[PDB]
C-alpha cells in the first residue's frame, strides 16, 4: 500500500516569500496526487487535484507540480491566512492514502 | 436491411457494455490491495482498450469479478466489430451480384 | 449549501457502540462514494473505508482493527458508520467525505467528535469577562467569556452570532477532573463599547445546549 | 444449419483449449526461474487474455513449451472468433437473399 | 529468485497487546504472500493466504495486510497460545520461497 512521505514536517517562511511542500510516493503514481488544507479546528479542504489542477474558489496563489514519485505544492507569496496543515492524498492504487502532513509557519 | 440494423444494434449495445463495464470494474476492483482500475474515467478508457482488443497493459483487473467483467467486454467488443465486418460482406456480396445482373 | 451534515459530538462508554450519520445534499450521482476519515488530536488523517450507496458495497482499511461497519440509506441520502466496542483509542474526530469516483475528496463534513469515557455529559457554565474599573484603555478594548465545567468536548464559541469574526481567540480547552475549561476573547474599538452590544454564543452539542451571555461593564 | 453448428462447436472447443491451456502452461512454466505463469487461476485468466488476443502483459510464458502452448491458444481463439464472424455473414447473406425473393 | 526479509527476527510483546510481523520482498509480488505459524515441535500451519485472506479454523484475532513489497501479519491482543515462529511465503514467481522467520515472545 502506497506510502506518502511529507518532509520537512514543519516549514517556516517569512511574509510574502515563496514556499514549497514536498510529497514523495513509495512507487510511481502518475499525477494521482491531491492536496488538502486544514486550518486549526476546520475540516480538510481540497486545494489542488491531480498534482496540478486548479480548483475554483482557491487563491490563484496556490499551485502544484510533479509526476511519478515526487510532488510539490507551492504557495507564491505566503500570508497569514495560509497558516495550517497540508496533506497529500493518492488515488493511484487502492486503498487511497494520506501523507503525514506538513505544518506551515509564518 | 437486417445486416445494417444488426450493425447499428451492435454499436448501441457495445456502448452500453462499455459504460456498464466501467462501472462494474471499479465496483469489483476497489477493495483489492494494489488494484489500479478504481476511478471511472480511466476504467472507461480501459474498457475501450479491452473491447477493441488493443490491451496496452497500463490498466487491467486483478480480482475474479473484475476479470469476469473484462471477459464480457472483450467478447462484446470482438463480437460487435466482427458483426460490422460481416455486414460489410453482405453489402459487397449483394452489390457484386447486382453488377452481374442477378 | 452545506453538502455533508454531521452531528457535533457523541459520548460513548468503553465497550459500548455508537452510530454516526452523514446527511448529503447537492448533486448526487450513482458514481458517488462516501468516505470516512479518522483524526486523533494532534495527529493526521486516517482513511477508514468507503461505501458506494447506489449499490451498497463497502471496503475497509486492512491495516487497522476493523471497528466500523458502513451502511447507507438511498432514500434519505444518509451514510452511516457503525463503531462497536469502543475504547480510549477510538476517541477522535470522524469526518465523512464525498468522492465522485475520480479519487479526491471534493467535500468534507464538519466532523463528529467522538469521546469514549465513563464520565457523564455536563453542559458548560458561561461567565462574562469585563475589564476592571481600574483598567485604562486605548483605542481597543478586550472582552471575553469563560466556559467551564463541561464534558465531553467540543464547544463552539461565536461572537454576536458570527457577525463579529476578527479579533477573536478561543484558547484550547484544558482538562481537570472529568470537566473541561476554556476562554474566548474578543477585541473591538473601545469607542464602540458598550454603546454597541457584544455577546458570546456558546454551543455544546453533547448536551444539545446553546446559550448566550451579553458582556456589559461592571456596576 | 452448418454455420451455426460450427459456431457452437467452435465455442465448446475454445473452452476446452483454454482449460487445457491453463493446465499445460503451469506445467511448462513451473521449473523456469522468474516465471510468473505458475498457479491455475491466473493462468486461466491469461489464456482468455491470449485467445481474445487482448494480451495485457501482466502475464506471459517464458519457456519454449509455454510459448508453444500460447500459440495454440492464440490460434484457437482467433480461429474460433473468426468462425462466428463467418457464420454471422452466412446469416446476413442468407437473409438479404430472402428479402430479394430468391 | 525472490528474497523475503523478516525483521526483527524476534518480537517481545506483553499479554493482550497488539503485535505486527514484517515481511519485505526484493521486488513487487502483488498480494502473493502467505503466512505460516509453527509452534515448538509442530509442523507449519497456514494462517493467512494472499496477504489478507482468512482461513477457517484460525482465531479471528489473526489478520494480514499489504501489497507490492511490504507485508504485515498482525495479531490483535496476543496470548500465550501464539508463542511461535512466523514465516511468510511467496508464490508470485518460481520457485516459491520462505522468509527466515520471526519468533514471537510474551
Ligand atoms: S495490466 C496492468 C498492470 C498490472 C500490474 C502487473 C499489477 N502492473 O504493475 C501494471 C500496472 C503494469
Ligand atoms: S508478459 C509479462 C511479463 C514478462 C516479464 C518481462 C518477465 N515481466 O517482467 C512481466 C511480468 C511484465
Ligand atoms: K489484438
Ligand atoms: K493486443
Ligand atoms: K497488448
Ligand atoms: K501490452
Ligand atoms: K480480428
Amino acid at each position: 500500500d502506497i506510502l506518502l512521505t511529507q518532509s520537512p514536517a514543519i516549514l517556516s517562511v517569512s511574509p510574502g516569500e515563496r514556499v514549497s511542500f514536498s510529497c514523495r510516493a513509495s512507487q510511481s503514481i502518475g499525477t494521482d496526487i491531491h492536496w488538502y488544507q486544514q486550518r486549526t479546528n476546520g475540516s480538510p479542504r481540497l486545494l489542488i487535484k491531480y498534482a496540478s489542477e486548479s480548483i475554483s474558489g482557491i487563491p490563484s496563489r496556490f499551485s502544484g507540480s510533479g509526476s511519478g514519485t515526487d510532488f510539490t505544492l507551492s504557495i507564491n507569496s505566503v500570508e497569514s491566512e495560509d497558516i495550517a496543515n497540508y496533506y497529500c492524498q493518492q488515488s493511484n492504487r487502492w486503498p487511497f492514502t494520506f501523507g503525514s502532513g506538513t505544518k506551515l509557519e509564518i | 436491411a437486417l445486416h445494417w440494423r444488426a450493425a447499428g444494434a451492435a454499436t448501441v449495445l457495445l456502448v452500453i457494455v462499455l459504460l456498464a463495464g466501467s462501472y462494474l470494474a471499479v465496483l469489483a476492483e476497489r477493495g483489492a490491495p494494489g488494484a489500479q482500475l478504481i476511478t471511472y474515467p480511466r476504467a472507461l478508457w480501459w474498457s475501450v482498450e479491452t473491447a477493441t482488443t488493443v490491451g496496452y497493459g497500463d490498466l487491467c483487473p486483478v480480482t475474479l469479478w473484475g476479470r469476469l467483467v473484462a471477459v464480457v467486454v472483450m467478447v462484446a467488443g470482438i463480437t460487435s466489430f466482427g458483426l460490422v465486418t460481416a455486414a460489410l460482406a453482405t453489402w459487397f456480396v449483394g452489390r457484386e451480384q447486382e453488377r452481374r445482373g442477378h | 449549501q452545506v453538502q455533508l451534515q454531521q452531528p457535533g459530538a457523541e459520548l460513548v462508554k468503553p465497550g459500548a457502540s455508537v452510530k454516526l450519520s452523514c446527511k448529503a445534499s447537492g448533486y448526487t450521482f450513482t458514481s458517488d462514494w462516501i468516505h470516512w476519515v479518522k483524526q486523533r488530536p494532534g495527529h493526521g488523517l486516517e482513511w477508514i473505508g468507503e461505501i458506494i450507496p447506489s449499490y451498497g458495497r463497502a471496503n475497509y482499511n486492512e491495516k487497522i482493527q476493523k471497528k466500523a461497519t458502513l451502511t447507507a440509506d438511498k432514500s434519505s441520502s444518509t451514510a452511516f458508520m457503525q463503531l462497536s466496542s469502543l475504547t480510549s483509542e477510538d476517541s477522535a474526530v470522524y469526518y465523512c467525505a464525498r468522492e465522485r469516483g475520480d479519487g479526491y475528496f471534493a467535500v468534507w463534513g464538519a466532523g463528529t467528535t467522538v469521546t469514549v469515557s465513563s464520565a457523564k455529559t455536563t453542559p458548560p457554565s458561561v461567565y462574562p469577562l469585563a475589564p476592571g474599573s481600574a483598567a485604562q484603555t486605548n483605542s481597543m478594548v478586550t472582552l471575553g467569556c469563560l466556559v467551564k465545567g463541561y464534558f465531553p468536548e467540543p464547544v463552539t464559541v461565536t461572537w454576536n452570532s458570527g457577525s463579529l469574526s476578527s479579533g477573536v481567540h478561543t484558547f484550547p480547552a484544558v482538562l481537570q477532573s472529568d470537566l473541561y475549561t476554556l476562554s474566548s476573547s474578543v477585541t473591538v474599538p473601545s469607542s464602540s463599547w458598550p454603546s454597541e452590544t457584544v455577546t458570546c454564543n456558546v454551543a455544546h452539542p453533547a448536551s444539545s445546549t446553546k446559550v448566550d451571555k451579553k458582556i456589559v461593564p461592571r456596576d
